[PDB]
Protein backbone atom coordinates (compact mmCIF):
# COMPACT_ATOMS: atom_id res chain seq x y z
CA UNK A 1 0.00 0.00 0.00
CA UNK A 2 1.31 3.24 -1.42
CA UNK A 3 -1.57 5.80 -0.47
CA UNK A 4 -4.35 5.57 2.30
CA UNK A 5 -7.61 5.54 0.63
CA UNK A 6 -10.44 6.67 3.26
CA UNK A 7 -14.32 7.28 2.60
CA UNK A 8 -16.37 8.86 5.69
CA UNK A 9 -19.93 9.43 4.95
CA UNK A 10 -22.57 10.62 7.10
CA UNK A 11 -26.36 10.02 7.20
CA UNK A 12 -28.64 12.94 8.40
CA UNK A 13 -28.57 12.44 11.85
CA UNK A 14 -24.89 12.58 13.03
CA UNK A 15 -23.20 13.99 16.11
CA UNK A 16 -27.12 15.03 17.89
CA UNK A 17 -26.92 17.66 20.52
CA UNK A 18 -29.71 17.20 23.30
CA UNK A 19 -32.36 19.12 21.16
CA UNK A 20 -31.52 16.18 18.58
CA UNK A 21 -30.10 18.77 16.39
CA UNK A 22 -27.75 17.25 13.53
CA UNK A 23 -24.51 19.04 14.28
CA UNK A 24 -21.00 18.62 11.69
CA UNK A 25 -18.02 17.14 13.10
CA UNK A 26 -14.58 16.34 13.66
CA UNK A 27 -12.98 13.60 12.38
CA UNK A 28 -9.06 12.74 13.18
CA UNK A 29 -7.24 9.97 11.02
CA UNK A 30 -4.01 8.74 12.83
CA UNK A 31 -0.74 6.98 11.01
CA UNK A 32 0.14 4.76 13.80
CA UNK A 33 3.52 3.16 14.68
CA UNK A 34 1.27 0.48 17.41
CA UNK A 35 -1.96 0.87 18.43
CA UNK A 36 -1.46 0.00 22.00
CA UNK A 37 -1.00 3.62 22.88
CA UNK A 38 -3.83 4.95 21.23
CA UNK A 39 -5.92 2.02 22.36
CA UNK A 40 -5.60 2.56 25.78
CA UNK A 41 -6.37 6.41 25.61
CA UNK A 42 -9.79 8.10 26.02
CA UNK A 43 -11.42 10.61 24.20
CA UNK A 44 -10.30 13.24 26.69
CA UNK A 45 -6.26 12.29 26.61
CA UNK A 46 -6.64 12.06 23.00
CA UNK A 47 -8.07 15.00 22.00
CA UNK A 48 -6.27 18.09 24.79
CA UNK A 49 6.05 8.79 19.30
CA UNK A 50 3.59 6.35 18.02
CA UNK A 51 1.92 9.71 15.67
CA UNK A 52 3.76 9.22 12.13
CA UNK A 53 1.29 11.88 10.47
CA UNK A 54 -2.12 13.38 11.79
CA UNK A 55 -5.35 14.33 9.30
CA UNK A 56 -8.56 16.38 10.39
CA UNK A 57 -11.11 16.40 8.41
CA UNK A 58 -14.81 18.18 8.74
CA UNK A 59 -18.00 16.04 8.12
CA UNK A 60 -21.06 17.95 7.47
CA UNK A 61 -24.39 16.54 8.49
CA UNK A 62 -25.59 13.52 5.73
CA UNK A 63 -22.07 14.67 4.07
CA UNK A 64 -19.21 12.52 2.45
CA UNK A 65 -15.47 13.52 2.67
CA UNK A 66 -12.80 11.32 0.55
CA UNK A 67 -9.30 10.77 2.55
CA UNK A 68 -6.29 10.36 -0.08
CA UNK A 69 -2.89 10.54 1.78
CA UNK A 70 0.49 9.03 1.24
CA UNK A 71 0.62 6.13 3.81
CA UNK A 72 4.45 6.36 5.73
CA UNK A 73 6.01 2.94 5.24
CA UNK A 74 6.24 3.11 9.59
CA UNK A 75 2.27 2.63 9.51
CA UNK A 76 1.40 -0.16 10.96
CA UNK A 77 -2.10 0.84 11.76
CA UNK A 78 -4.56 3.86 11.36
CA UNK A 79 -6.63 5.49 13.76
CA UNK A 80 -10.00 6.68 13.08
CA UNK A 81 -11.19 9.19 16.43
CA UNK A 82 -14.26 11.27 15.83
CA UNK A 83 -14.54 14.36 18.26
CA UNK A 84 -18.06 13.60 19.07
CA UNK A 85 -20.45 15.99 21.59
CA UNK A 86 -21.80 13.08 23.24
CA UNK A 87 -19.65 10.03 22.33
CA UNK A 88 -20.37 6.28 23.51
CA UNK A 89 -17.01 5.95 26.31
CA UNK A 90 -18.35 2.88 27.62
CA UNK A 91 -18.79 0.95 24.13
CA UNK A 92 -15.32 2.99 22.70
CA UNK A 93 -17.86 3.02 19.28
CA UNK A 94 -16.53 6.64 18.74
CA UNK A 95 -13.20 5.18 17.14
CA UNK A 96 -11.95 2.47 14.78
CA UNK A 97 -8.52 1.08 14.35
CA UNK A 98 -7.25 -0.76 10.88
CA UNK A 99 -4.06 -2.68 10.59
CA UNK A 100 -1.94 -1.97 7.31
CA UNK A 101 -3.47 -5.40 5.73
CA UNK A 102 -7.30 -4.21 6.46
CA UNK A 103 -6.30 -1.46 3.66
CA UNK A 104 -6.69 -1.30 -0.26
CA UNK A 105 -3.70 0.14 -2.67
CA UNK A 106 -6.66 2.00 -4.91
CA UNK A 107 -10.00 1.67 -2.98
CA UNK A 108 -11.18 3.34 -0.19
CA UNK A 109 -12.66 1.90 3.04
CA UNK A 110 -15.84 2.93 4.56
CA UNK A 111 -16.25 4.87 7.74
CA UNK A 112 -20.21 5.45 8.33
CA UNK A 113 -20.73 7.94 11.24
CA UNK A 114 -24.63 7.84 12.40
CA UNK A 115 -25.30 9.44 15.62
CA UNK A 116 -22.45 9.13 18.12
CA UNK A 117 -20.83 6.08 16.37
CA UNK A 118 -18.38 5.34 14.02
CA UNK A 119 -18.38 1.84 12.03
CA UNK A 120 -15.70 0.40 9.95
CA UNK A 121 -18.32 -0.98 6.59
CA UNK A 122 -17.15 -4.42 5.56
CA UNK A 123 -14.82 -4.58 2.76
CA UNK B 1 -29.12 69.63 58.43
CA UNK B 2 -26.94 72.71 58.33
CA UNK B 3 -23.83 69.77 58.88
CA UNK B 4 -25.78 67.14 56.91
CA UNK B 5 -26.27 70.24 53.95
CA UNK B 6 -22.12 70.97 54.25
CA UNK B 7 -21.53 66.92 54.40
CA UNK B 8 -23.49 66.85 51.29
CA UNK B 9 -21.25 69.27 49.91
CA UNK B 10 -18.13 67.80 50.99
CA UNK B 11 -19.60 64.38 49.39
CA UNK B 12 -19.92 66.55 45.95
CA UNK B 13 -16.07 68.14 46.23
CA UNK B 14 -14.58 65.02 47.46
CA UNK B 15 -16.21 62.71 45.65
CA UNK B 16 -19.21 63.48 43.02
CA UNK B 17 -17.43 66.37 40.92
CA UNK B 18 -14.38 64.08 40.19
CA UNK B 19 -16.35 60.72 39.23
CA UNK B 20 -18.65 62.87 36.86
CA UNK B 21 -15.27 64.77 35.33
CA UNK B 22 -14.07 60.99 34.59
CA UNK B 23 -17.00 58.49 33.65
CA UNK B 24 -19.63 60.63 32.27
CA UNK B 25 -20.08 60.33 28.72
CA UNK B 26 -17.97 57.03 28.49
CA UNK B 27 -18.33 53.18 28.66
CA UNK B 28 -20.46 51.42 30.59
CA UNK B 29 -22.35 54.54 31.81
CA UNK B 30 -23.09 55.12 28.07
CA UNK B 31 -23.20 52.75 25.45
CA UNK B 32 -20.31 54.93 23.22
CA UNK B 33 -16.68 54.50 21.98
CA UNK B 34 -14.78 56.53 24.39
CA UNK B 35 -14.13 54.04 27.80
CA UNK B 36 -13.99 54.60 31.27
CA UNK B 37 -10.61 53.85 32.82
CA UNK B 38 -10.47 51.12 34.92
CA UNK B 39 -7.47 52.00 37.20
CA UNK B 40 -9.49 55.60 37.63
CA UNK B 41 -12.82 53.42 38.31
CA UNK B 42 -10.95 50.99 40.97
CA UNK B 43 -9.34 54.59 42.57
CA UNK B 44 -13.00 55.27 43.21
CA UNK B 45 -14.87 52.03 44.13
CA UNK B 46 -11.64 50.40 46.21
CA UNK B 47 -13.28 48.26 49.20
CA UNK B 48 -11.24 49.80 51.41
CA UNK B 49 -9.09 52.31 50.06
CA UNK B 50 -11.32 53.58 47.25
CA UNK B 51 -12.41 57.39 47.49
CA UNK B 52 -16.03 56.63 48.58
CA UNK B 53 -15.25 54.03 50.67
CA UNK B 54 -12.67 57.19 52.45
CA UNK B 55 -15.67 59.18 52.82
CA UNK B 56 -17.98 57.12 54.09
CA UNK B 57 -15.46 56.11 56.87
CA UNK B 58 -14.39 59.91 57.56
CA UNK B 59 -17.94 61.38 57.52
CA UNK B 60 -20.35 58.82 58.44
CA UNK B 61 -19.24 56.06 60.64
CA UNK B 62 -22.09 57.31 63.24
CA UNK B 63 -25.29 56.62 60.65
CA UNK B 64 -24.02 54.26 58.19
CA UNK B 65 -22.12 50.49 58.78
CA UNK B 66 -20.50 48.45 56.77
CA UNK B 67 -22.28 45.31 57.21
CA UNK B 68 -20.29 42.21 55.22
CA UNK B 69 -20.01 43.94 52.09
CA UNK B 70 -22.68 46.25 52.17
CA UNK B 71 -23.48 49.66 53.52
CA UNK B 72 -26.55 49.88 56.27
CA UNK B 73 -27.70 52.81 58.13
CA UNK B 74 -28.10 53.19 61.87
CA UNK B 75 -31.97 52.54 62.25
CA UNK B 76 -31.24 53.81 65.96
CA UNK B 77 -29.79 57.22 65.93
CA UNK B 78 -30.53 58.82 62.70
CA UNK B 79 -28.88 61.72 63.98
CA UNK B 80 -32.08 62.60 63.08
CA UNK B 81 -31.48 62.41 59.47
CA UNK B 82 -32.86 60.94 56.40
CA UNK B 83 -30.49 59.15 53.91
CA UNK B 84 -31.34 60.22 50.05
CA UNK B 85 -32.62 56.69 48.98
CA UNK B 86 -31.28 57.10 45.58
CA UNK B 87 -27.77 57.45 47.53
CA UNK B 88 -28.01 53.99 49.79
CA UNK B 89 -29.28 52.38 46.12
CA UNK B 90 -26.51 54.00 44.29
CA UNK B 91 -23.40 52.64 47.28
CA UNK B 92 -25.03 49.34 47.13
CA UNK B 93 -24.81 49.02 43.37
CA UNK B 94 -21.29 49.93 43.80
CA UNK B 95 -20.10 47.65 46.61
CA UNK B 96 -21.93 45.04 44.70
CA UNK B 97 -18.77 46.10 41.74
CA UNK B 98 -16.74 46.29 43.61
CA UNK B 99 -17.29 42.79 46.07
CA UNK B 100 -17.34 41.39 42.36
CA UNK B 101 -14.54 43.20 40.27
CA UNK B 102 -12.07 44.65 42.07
CA UNK B 103 -11.16 43.09 45.07
CA UNK B 104 -7.31 42.79 44.56
CA UNK B 105 -7.40 46.76 44.95
CA UNK B 106 -7.29 46.31 40.70
CA UNK B 107 -9.60 45.66 38.24
CA UNK B 108 -9.46 41.66 38.33
CA UNK B 109 -11.86 38.85 38.00
CA UNK B 110 -11.96 34.89 36.77
CA UNK B 111 -15.07 33.22 35.14
CA UNK B 112 -15.21 30.25 32.98
CA UNK B 113 -17.28 29.68 29.77
CA UNK B 114 -18.65 26.58 28.23
CA UNK B 115 -19.58 25.96 24.66
CA UNK B 116 -23.07 25.46 23.27
CA UNK B 117 -24.33 24.11 20.09
CA UNK B 118 -26.68 24.86 17.25
CA UNK B 119 -28.00 24.32 13.98
CA UNK B 120 -25.85 25.43 10.81
CA UNK B 121 -22.79 26.44 12.83
CA UNK B 122 -19.56 24.73 12.57
CA UNK B 123 -17.08 26.48 14.77
CA UNK B 124 -17.06 29.42 17.02
CA UNK B 125 -13.64 31.61 18.10
CA UNK B 126 -14.18 33.64 21.39
CA UNK B 127 -11.21 36.04 21.79
CA UNK B 128 -10.76 38.28 25.16
CA UNK B 129 -7.74 39.70 25.76
CA UNK B 130 -5.74 37.25 23.91
CA UNK B 131 -7.56 34.48 25.49
CA UNK B 132 -9.17 32.04 22.80
CA UNK B 133 -11.73 29.57 23.00
CA UNK B 134 -12.25 27.34 19.94
CA UNK B 135 -15.13 24.39 19.31
CA UNK B 136 -15.94 22.56 16.70
CA UNK B 137 -18.96 20.64 18.40
CA UNK B 138 -16.86 18.15 20.63
CA UNK B 139 -17.03 17.36 24.37
CA UNK B 140 -17.79 20.42 26.19
CA UNK B 141 -14.61 21.36 28.30
CA UNK B 142 -14.92 24.89 30.97
CA UNK B 143 -12.55 26.97 29.63
CA UNK B 144 -11.19 29.88 32.72
CA UNK B 145 -11.02 33.53 31.19
CA UNK B 146 -9.43 36.50 33.27
CA UNK B 147 -10.99 40.17 33.03
CA UNK B 148 -8.65 42.20 32.11
CA UNK B 149 -6.28 40.50 30.52
CA UNK B 150 -2.23 41.53 30.45
CA UNK B 151 -1.72 42.51 27.07
CA UNK B 152 -1.11 45.79 24.77
CA UNK B 153 -3.86 45.38 22.80
CA UNK B 154 -7.04 45.12 25.04
CA UNK B 155 -10.23 43.64 23.52
CA UNK B 156 -12.60 41.33 22.68
CA UNK B 157 -13.90 39.42 19.45
CA UNK B 158 -16.65 36.52 18.38
CA UNK B 159 -16.30 34.78 14.95
CA UNK B 160 -17.85 31.78 13.53
CA UNK B 161 -17.96 29.27 11.16
CA UNK B 162 -21.28 28.07 8.96
CA UNK B 163 -22.55 25.32 7.00
CA UNK B 164 -23.07 27.24 4.30
CA UNK B 165 -20.60 30.36 4.01
CA UNK B 166 -17.53 30.43 5.35
CA UNK B 167 -16.20 32.15 8.85
CA UNK B 168 -18.04 35.24 9.56
CA UNK B 169 -17.48 37.93 11.89
CA UNK B 170 -20.41 38.42 14.62
CA UNK B 171 -18.35 41.78 16.28
CA UNK B 172 -15.11 42.72 17.27
CA UNK B 173 -14.88 44.94 20.65
CA UNK B 174 -11.29 46.87 20.85
CA UNK B 175 -10.43 48.40 24.60
CA UNK B 176 -10.19 47.56 28.00
CA UNK B 177 -13.92 47.29 28.19
CA UNK B 178 -14.40 44.85 25.10
CA UNK B 179 -15.23 41.55 26.72
CA UNK B 180 -18.13 43.69 28.65
CA UNK B 181 -19.03 45.62 25.21
CA UNK B 182 -19.54 41.78 24.03
CA UNK B 183 -21.77 40.32 26.81
CA UNK B 184 -24.00 43.23 26.54
CA UNK B 185 -24.88 41.93 23.32
CA UNK B 186 -25.41 38.31 24.31
CA UNK B 187 -29.54 37.33 25.11
CA UNK B 188 -28.72 35.95 28.58
CA UNK B 189 -30.90 34.03 31.25
CA UNK B 190 -29.75 32.67 34.73
CA UNK B 191 -29.46 28.85 34.48
CA UNK B 192 -30.67 27.29 37.55
CA UNK B 193 -29.26 24.07 37.20
CA UNK B 194 -25.54 25.85 37.08
CA UNK B 195 -24.42 27.55 39.78
CA UNK B 196 -23.45 30.77 39.41
CA UNK B 197 -24.50 30.47 35.58
CA UNK B 198 -26.09 32.20 33.01
CA UNK B 199 -26.81 30.83 29.42
CA UNK B 200 -25.68 33.40 27.10
CA UNK B 201 -26.42 33.46 23.27
CA UNK B 202 -25.20 35.59 20.61
CA UNK B 203 -27.49 36.15 17.79
CA UNK B 204 -25.64 35.54 14.48
CA UNK B 205 -26.21 36.55 10.85
CA UNK B 206 -28.95 34.22 8.92
CA UNK B 207 -30.35 32.86 12.55
CA UNK B 208 -27.39 31.17 13.66
CA UNK B 209 -26.84 30.92 17.72
CA UNK B 210 -23.54 31.57 19.02
CA UNK B 211 -24.21 29.81 22.67
CA UNK B 212 -22.31 29.26 25.69
CA UNK B 213 -22.84 28.32 29.27
CA UNK B 214 -21.09 31.21 32.34
CA UNK B 215 -20.10 30.26 35.00
CA UNK B 216 -19.12 33.13 37.54
CA UNK B 217 -16.72 32.46 40.91
CA UNK B 218 -19.08 35.31 42.58
CA UNK B 219 -22.24 36.68 41.72
CA UNK B 220 -22.88 37.67 38.18
CA UNK B 221 -19.17 37.97 37.79
CA UNK B 222 -18.27 40.34 34.42
CA UNK B 223 -22.05 40.62 34.04
CA UNK B 224 -22.46 43.11 37.23
CA UNK B 225 -20.33 45.84 35.17
CA UNK B 226 -24.20 46.37 33.03
CA UNK B 227 -25.62 48.28 36.36
CA UNK B 228 -23.21 50.76 35.41
CA UNK B 229 -25.04 51.38 32.28
CA UNK B 230 -26.63 54.85 32.65
CA UNK B 231 -25.47 54.65 36.35
CA UNK B 232 -25.71 58.36 38.67
CA UNK B 233 -23.79 58.65 41.54
CA UNK B 234 -26.24 61.17 43.77
CA UNK B 235 -25.28 64.91 44.15
CA UNK B 236 -26.48 64.34 47.76
CA UNK B 237 -25.92 61.73 51.01
CA UNK B 238 -28.73 63.82 52.87
CA UNK B 239 -32.73 65.01 51.89
ZN1 LIG C 1 -3.18 0.57 -8.44
ZN1 LIG D 1 -24.01 53.87 64.34
ZN1 LIG E 1 -10.38 34.27 40.73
Amino acid sequence: IKTLHLDIRAREAINTSAAGIPLSVVVRIYQLKDNRSFDSADYQALFTGDIIAQKDVWLQPGGSVAVDMPLDDAAKFTGVAAMFLEPDQKKNTWRVVLGRDELEPDTPRLIEVSGNTLTLLPV
Amino acid sequence: TPAAESLNARWRTAVVDGWNNAFSGRYPFKNVSSDASLPLLAKYLNTDTGRIARFLQNNLSGVLHREGSRWVPDTINTRGLTFNPAFLKAINTLSEIADVAFTTGNAGLHFELRPGTAAGVMQTTLITDNQKLIYVNQMPVWKRFTWPADTEAPGASLSWVSTQAGTRQYADLPGSWGLIRLLEMARRKAAPGVASGWSLSWQAQDGRMLNYTLRTEAGEGPLVLLKLRNFVLPETVFE
